[PDB]
């Protein structure tokens, strides 16, 4: 496999390990998802309604879920912030 | 090891 | 790191590596790309134009580069695809 | 390895 390909994966596995059976995931989830695999941002954000801000515009229709590409809206957007600020200060 | 560094500069 | 964060290195790298200074891919940086990155998908599409129509949707602006934020656009658009065959058929 | 699995299958 490549890593482009490990990377797909891992990122679609990922999904599903915080998603469990119901296939989707609560804000209950998002959190933790961010508590485990983004450690030094949540925490780093100063504020306490961070996860509540993400999921605001993760949650169009207000049902409280988040489905697979409105997860991939999430990544891509963190990545492309990233890759902004490597290309500038560190590229 | 970068992703980390950079997502806490967003943090 | 997590995994997470390993995966959005990956791709971040990936890009930089087949755009060089430039900092945009072409068409035949993109061939290249799909080549290594991908070499089950591709050529098992059976169209010998299938490249040329990836770089078509991706080319809003029709100047010939592909930037960081549609080479994400093409790798939402495989992981989505392989996500919803994973849950209907793998899972 | 099931990435690899898969996009053989959508192609």
């Amino acid at each position: 496999p490549s890593q482009m390909e490990h990377a797909m994966e891992t990122m679609m596995f990922t999904f599903h390990k915080f998603a469990g059976d119901k296939g989707y995931l609560t804000k209950e989830d998002l959190r933790v998802l961010m508590e485990k695999e983004f450690p030094g941002f949540l925490e780093n954000q100063k504020d306490p309604l961070a996860v509540d801000k993400i999921m605001k515009d993760l949650d169009q229709c207000r049902d409280g879920k988040v489905g697979f590409q409105s997860f991939f809206s999430l990544i891509a957007g963190l990545t492309i912030a990233c890759n902004d600020y490597f290309v500038v200060h560190m590229k | 090891s970068t992703v980390h560094e950079i997502l806490s500069k967003l943090s």
